[PDB]
C-alpha cells in the first residue's frame, strides 16, 4: 500500500467566462493533499516552439466520494512551490477503493 | 488574428445563445473553451478562423473563414442537421454589432459533415466568410 | 449543414428502401446509424454530405455533394455494383419531396470503388450533387 | 477469481428510428450488476475540441447466454452514478465460462 | 495443455464464381470441432461507418494434416450459434503437433 | 457505380481469359476475388473503378477509369511487362457487348509500375477509360 | 536567407516588446528562443520566415513572409485574439529601421488560428510580408 | 537446447538472367534440413489485392560456415510440402554457434 | 505497361552495362533485380516508369517517363554523380533498338537526388521521357 | 540504490540575450556531481544531415532541493572529457528523494 | 543528375569555404558527408539538387535548383542568419568556372527557414537556381 | 559477464576528400578484437531497390579510454570474413566499466 510523503497544494481553477465564450482561469488554491510521487520514463516532448520536458508522474492520494472536495477532478492540477503537475486522468487505484491514481507531467519548458 | 478578431468571435459568441431555436435544440452547450464536467455530447464550438486579409492603402479589413463545428453522440445525426441549420439560420446575413469595427457581410461557404472518431462522434463544420471592416 | 440538410437526408433516405430492386438485392440494410447485432454485411450507408453554398442576394440555396457508400462482405465485388447500379436507378433526376424548401436537381458525380481494409470489404462511393433551393 | 464489489447499472438505449435513417437514443435504465472495476493506465485523449480524460476500466462482470438480459452486449453503457462507463467489447473472461471482461472508458471532458 | 471446452461449428464457404471474377460464398456449414478459446486484450475498432467491437480469441483445436477436412484453414470461419470467429492463421501451437493455435476476431457492430 | 459498372467489370472480365497470350504468360490466374490456396504470384486484379459521370439531358453515360493491376513474385517485372503488355494488347479498342447498355470506346490511359512492398513484389496498375453508355 | 534576414528578425523583435498593448497583455513574453524555467504560457514567437527572392538585375530584395505565432494556454482563447491584435495593430505599415538594407513595406498576409495539441493550447500565427530591398 | 523434429526441404532458386536486368527464378530443390519450427503471434496482413494470412514461424536448424551448402542464406525458402516458408534473416542463435535461428512467414493467401 | 514496355526496358538495361564510362565507374552494378550477395552498394536501378498514353486513331503509341535511381553508400555522393553524369551522357538521344515498336526521342526530364535513409545512402532518380511508338 | 562512480562536469549555459530574441549560449562550467550512468537500448537515429548516434544513458545523481546549484535543471548538460550528455529530463528517482534520474543521450555524429 | 552536376557541387562547395565572412562564422563545417567527431553543430550542407533539364536541339543544359541548409544548435537562431546571410552573399551571381560546361547564371530561390526536431535545431534551406549549360 | 569467442576485424576508413565536400571512404584494416555477439529479433527491411535482411546483434567487446586505438567508434564497422557488421553506437555495457555493448545490423541484401 502506498507510503504518502508529499505535500501536494491542490488547485482548482474558477472559470470566469469571457464574452466569447472561453472561460479565463484563476488557480486559486484549494486544500492541500497528502501524496507519493513515482516517476515514470521520462523524455523532453515537442511542445510548440518549446522543447518542453515531461515525466509521466503517477500520484497516488486518498479517495473520497465523486462530489467531495478531496477528489482532484482532471480539472484541476497540483503544485508544489512552483513545480505545477497537471492531472490527465483519476483512476482509483486501490481494490477496495481507498487510494486513487492520478497521471501528471511536470512540463518544464527547458 | 486582425485587429476585429477579438470582437467578432465575441459576437458571434453572443448571437447564439440567444437564438431561440438551437437554445430548445442544443441547450446551453454553445462555447469555445469547453465546460468541464460530464461532456453533455451535443454541443457546438466556435474557434477556428483564419483571415484573408482584404485590406486597403487608407484602413485595412479582414477576411474571417471562421469554423463553427457542430459535434453530436446521437446514433444517427439528422440531430445535428437540425442544430446546424439552426446554426446558418441564425448567422448568414446577420448585421451584428462588434466592438473594433463592423463586419459588412457573414456568408456562407463550404460545410462539410462526417464522423471524427470510431464512428461514434460527427463532425459538421460550418465556414462563413466575415468579411470585417477594421 | 445549410438549412436543406436536415430535410435532404431524410428524404433519399425515403426515396431508399421503396425501390423494389435493392430491396431484393440489399434487404432492410439502409441506415445512417448501424443497427448493432450481427452485421448483416452488404449494407449501404448515407451520412457524409458537404455543401458548395451556391446563394443569392434573395433567397439561398446550396449544393449537397452527398456520399452514398456501399459496403459488402461478398469475396467478388460485382455484388456489391448491382447494389450500387441501384442506388443510381433510385437517384439520378429524383424530383423528391423536401420539409425545407425543395431540390432542383439531384444529379451524379464521381463514383469511386476500392477495397477499405484487410482487402475483405469493398467500399463503393457514390457522390450526388443535390442542388436545393431554401 | 474476481472480488465483486461495485454496483453498476446497466442502461441499454431503445433506438427510435428518425426519418433519415438514424436512430434516437434513450439510455434508458436496465437491471444493476456487480462488478469489479479494475483501471489501467490512463492519459488524457484528444477529443473534436475537448481534451477528454480516459483510463481502461477493465470491468468484470458474471456470465449468461448470449439471449440473455444479464448480457451486457457493447452496444450498452454501464453508469454508477455519473460516471458512465462506456462498453467497448465483452470477452468472457474465465476458463469455465463464469466471468466476463467488459471494456470501459470514463471519458470525462476534464 | 490446452482444456478443450466449446463446441465451435466449423464453417467453409464454396465459392460459386460470378462472371466478373467474383465468388460469392454461401459458408455451409462442415463438421464441428471441439476447441478452447482464449481471449485477448479487446477494444472497439474502426470499421467502415460501422464502430466494430473486436477481441482477439486465440482458439485452439487439435491438428491432421494439410490435405485433411478437420484443418481449419485461414478460409474459413467459427460459428458458435450466432458468433462468428473468422480465421485469421493458424499456427500449429504444440511442440509435438498435437494442437493448433487459430487467431479470431468476433467482429460485433455495436 | 453507375449502372453499366455491373456490366462492365463482367465483361472485361470474360475478354481476360479468352485471350491466347496472357493464358500462356499468366494462366488461370485473372480475378477479382482471389482463390484461396497457395498464392500462385504472377496474378492480375480488376476491381477499382472509378466513374466521370459524362451524361446527358436525354439518357445518362459514365467514364469507367478502371485499374487493372499486374502483381508479379519474380525477380525482375520484365515478367509483369509483357503480362501486362498482353493486358493492353487486349483492351484498347475492344468493341465487347455489355449486359446494360453498351460502351462506345475503351481507350487507354496511365499506367504505372512499381514495388508494393518489401520490394519483393511489383505491381503495374493499368488505367483504361471506358466511356459506356446507359 | 537573404542578406536582410538577419537584420529583419531583429528590428520587428524591437517594434514588439516596445509597444504599450501586449506589454500589458503579454508581458515579457516575446521571444524566438524560449528562456527556460516555468514557461508563462501566454507567449508569442517570432522565427519561421521564408523568402520569395523579388530582385533586380541591378540589386535584389526579398519577400519575407514571416510567421508570427501566438501560444496561449487560457481555456478560451479569446485572450490569445487580443494579444495576437496587437501583434497585427504594431506590425502593419510598420516603417521600420533595418541594420542591412531597408523594407519598404510590411504588409499583411494569411493568419490561421487553432489548438495545437490536446485542444490545450491555441496556435495563432500571422503571416507578414516583408519585402525588403538590399 | 532444440529439439529437431520437422523435415524442411531447403530450396534455392538459380538465377536465369533475363535481357532487362531481372532474373527468373527456378527454386529447384537444395538437401534437405531436420528444423524446429516454433510460431509467432499470427494474424492476417494486408497484401496488394490479397488478404495475406502470415505467422512469425522461427525456424532452428544446425550451423555451418557461410561458404557451405547447409547455410540456409536469406535468398533461400524452406518447403514442408506445399508449404513454402520463406528465409526473413539467418542469425546464429546458439552462443558456441551449433544452431541458426531462422525467421518465416508463411504467408497463405487465404 | 503499354506493350512497348516489355522491350524498352530490355533496351536501355542493354545500353547500359555497354558503355566504357559507368563501366569503369560502377561496374557491373547495373540491375533492376538485385543480386544477392555481399550489396556491392554504388548500383544503379532501372525499374519504374509510368505512361503518359499517347497515341493515335490509326495506331497507338506510349510515353514512359522510366526512373532510373542511382544509389552509393559513399560519404559523400559527389561519387553518385558522375555515375548518374554517365548515365544521362548514354542515354539522352539514344536511337537505340526495340524488340517492339521503335522509340523516337529518349529525352530527359527532373532529376532529383537526395539521402532516403538515415543519411547513409543516396539516391538519386533520373527521370527519362521515351516516346515510343507500337 | 545507485553505486555512483563517474565524474561529470556539470555545465549551465549562460543567456546572452541577441537583438532578435534569441540567447546565445556559452556553456561556462558549473560544479562536479558524482554519478552512475547506465546504458539504454542505442542505435542511430537520422538528424537532419547527420546520422546521430544515440544511446538512452539514464544518469542517477544526487538530489538538492529546486532552488539550488546542485540540482541538474533540464537546461543544463553533463560533460565528462568531450562526451557531452544532454539532460532529458530530472525526475527524482528514489522513494525517500535521495536520488534524481537524470535522462540522456550522447549523440555522437558518426 | 545531368553531366554537369559532377561539377557543379564541386565548385559551389569551392566558392565556400573561401568566403572571408562564414569563416569567422561557421569556421571549417561547410561539408556534404559529415565529419565524423563530436558535431560542431552550426554547420551548413550542401548536397540535394534536381535539374529541370533546359535543354536544345543542338546541346544541352540543366537547371539545378540546389539547396544549402544551415543548420544550427544555438537557442536562438539570428547566428543562423548571417551565416545564411553570407551563404547568399557568396552564391547570387557567382560567375564560377566548372570542369563540365559552364553555368550562365546562378540566382536566387525560395528560402524557408524552421526548427527541424525538438526544435532544438534549425534550418534554413537556400535554394539556388543554377542554369548550367553542357 | 560476457563470454568472448568470436575474432572480429575491426576495420576503420580514412576519409580522403574529395572536391565537392565529400569523403571518399577506403576502410582499411585495424587490429582485431574478441567480441561476443549476441542476436536479436531479426526481419527483413525494405532499402532502395533491395530487400535487406537486418538482425541486430549486439556485440560486446572490452573498453578502452576514448582516446584509444581500442575503442570502436560508431564510425568504424566490424567485419568477420565478408560479413560485415556496422557499428550503431557504443554504450559502456559495464558497471565497472570493462566491457561495451556495440550495435550492429549485417545487411545482407537477400
Amino acid at each position: 500500500r502506498p507510503r504518502l510523503n508529499r505535500l501536494l497544494v491542490l488547485e482548482e481553477a474558477v472559470r470566469v467566462a469571457d464574452g466569447a465564450g472561453g472561460h479565463r482561469l484563476d488557480w486559486q488554491a484549494k486544500g492541500e493533499v497528502w501524496a507519493e510521487v513515482t516517476a515514470g520514463s521520462g523524455s523532453e516532448r515537442a511542445g510548440e516552439f518549446v522543447t518542453l520536458a515531461s515525466v509521466p508522474f503517477t500520484i497516488v492520494v486518498r479517495a473520497a466520494p465523486v462530489g467531495a472536495a478531496r477528489r482532484p477532478r482532471p480539472e484541476q492540477r497540483f503544485r508544489e512551490g512552483a513545480r505545477i503537475f497537471r492531472i490527465l486522468a483519476v483512476a482509483e487505484r486501490d481494490r477496495e477503493g481507498h487510494y486513487l491514481s492520478c497521471f501528471a507531467r511536470e512540463e518544464v519548458v527547458a | 488574428s486582425y485587429a476585429v478578431a477579438g470582437a467578432l468571435q465575441a459576437a458571434v459568441y453572443q448571437q447564439l445563445r440567444a437564438d431561440a431555436v438551437l437554445a430548445a435544440l442544443v441547450g446551453t452547450a454553445v462555447y469555445d473553451a469547453v465546460p468541464p464536467g460530464p461532456l453533455a455530447g451535443t454541443y457546438v464550438s466556435l474557434g477556428p478562423e483564419d483571415v484573408a486579409d482584404a485590406s486597403d492603402k487608407t484602413g485595412a479589413g479582414a477576411v474571417h473563414d471562421f469554423v463553427i463545428s457542430v459535434i453530436t453522440d446521437a446514433a444517427g445525426f439528422a440531430t445535428a442537421k437540425a442544430a446546424a441549420a439552426a446554426v446558418s439560420d441564425a448567422l448568414v446575413g446577420a448585421d451584428l454589432v462588434l466592438s473594433r469595427g463592423r463586419l459588412v457581410g457573414l456568408w456562407f461557404l463550404r460545410a462539410k459533415a462526417r464522423r471524427v472518431e470510431k464512428a461514434d462522434m460527427r463532425r459538421i463544420d460550418l465556414v462563413f466568410r466575415a468579411r470585417v471592416e477594421g
